[PDB]
């Protein structure tokens, strides 16, 4: 069925749902769509024998400059995307609910690439887009498709940060704390604000786009302070770094950062020490750093992350696309042919 | 346009 977004009870049903799933990403949550407030938000779901929701998937329709919106459920379905015939019907209820508006449905499930799954999916109708498009660099497709994540069940006995790390590493981490490096945390608007004034910092020294300050009041408001935390690092009242992190699922992502200019005493590091350390205070399975464009000591994203990250980046199987009107798909979508 | 998210 597809969700009416204003029978607070459906709503709730959901959530509960997505909140539960081993499969739950908070950019599949309903306050993704509260985040992305320039998209607009179609949701479906199926249901087992007993009505319980079994499988749900979280669209946000974008504009083109065709006739047709672009379907999106990032990091979606919430399901074992595995299960492919269980994922075409969640997809036929997707279609449905979309009514023709749409040129494709996009999803970009946090599952790893494989060639039996690749090939499978292919098999069912889907137009996949990964290792066939890996040559354009990590914007190939829209979220990174390499990515660094810690698995801490690895480590069931770790109480701390540094039970995780070799000796080499641990002083790495050390280092920022015994430089006067101290780190608070919360997700107020004083926390927002020391983390924008480091993020905009970080954006003109990079020469990157950057993000609107109200992209990120609208996530405070839509994730409470168990689920988005903003982490602070001064040494003696001098801001040096921030990072934000969200807890959803089985993971905490480190999703966004800044740092001041010039010598940060490794302040980044100290943030990273202390998201990790909110994941094993909650029993979390995965820390997840998120993308990169190459495993390779010539990208600087994949430099940092394996201080933290010592098993290869993750691949996953990168954008599945329901094709919906195919002469529009082929104006707007290149296949790396 | 540029880490997503």
């Amino acid at each position: 069925p597809v969700l009416n977004l204003n029978d607070p009870q459906a709503v709730e049903r959901y959530e509960e749902f997505m909140r539960q799933s081993p499969y739950g990403q908070v950019t599949q949550d309903l306050g993704w769509a509260k985040v992305k407030n320039n998209w607009e938000p179609v949701d479906v779901y199926l249901e087992d024998d007993q009505g319980a929701i079994i499988a749900a998937m979280s669209m946000l329709l974008g504009d083109t400059p065709t006739d047709k919106k672009f379907a999106y459920a990032s990091k979606g379905p919430v399901m074992d995307v595995t299960d492919v015939d269980l994922l075409d019907r969640l997809v036929d209820e997707a279609v449905k609910a979309l009514d023709g508006r749409a040129y494709v449905l996009r999803f970009d499930p946090e599952v790893a690439y494989s060639d039996e799954f690749n090939t499978t999916l292919q098999d069912h109708g889907y137009v996949t887009r990964n290792r066939n498009v890996a040559d354009a660099g990590m914007h190939a497709t829209i979220q990174p498709r390499l990515n660094m994540v810690l698995d801490l069940t690895k480590f069931p006995d770790a109480k701390t940060t540094l039970d995780l790390y070799p000796s080499k590493t641990k002083s790495k981490i050390k280092r920022p704390f015994r430089d006067g490096v101290e780190v608070h945390s919360g997700n107020s608007a004083t926390e927002l604000d020391e983390f924008f004034k480091t993020y905009t910092t970080m954006a003109e020294r990079h020469g990157i786009t950057h993000r609107p300050i109200e992209y990120f009041q609208r996530m405070q408001a839509a994730f409470d302070a168990d689920t988005m935390r903003i982490f602070v690092a001064e040494r003696e009242g001098k801001l040096l770094s921030t990072g934000i992190a969200l807890k959803y699922g089985r993971k905490i992502w480190y999703m966004y950062a800044g740092s001041m200019d010039g010598n940060t005493y490794y302040a980044p590091y100290a943030v990273q020490s202390e998201m990790i350390q909110w994941a094993l205070d909650t029993n979390t399975d995965l820390y997840d750093l998120g993308g990169i464009e190459s495993e390779s000591t010539d990208d600087s994203l994949y430099v940092f992350k394996h201080v933290f990250v010592k098993d290869a980046p993750r691949e996953y199987i990168g954008e599945i696309d329901k094709v919906l009107d195919p002469e529009v798909y082929a104006e707007l979508v290149k296949d790396g042919h | 346009a540029x880490c997503x998210x």
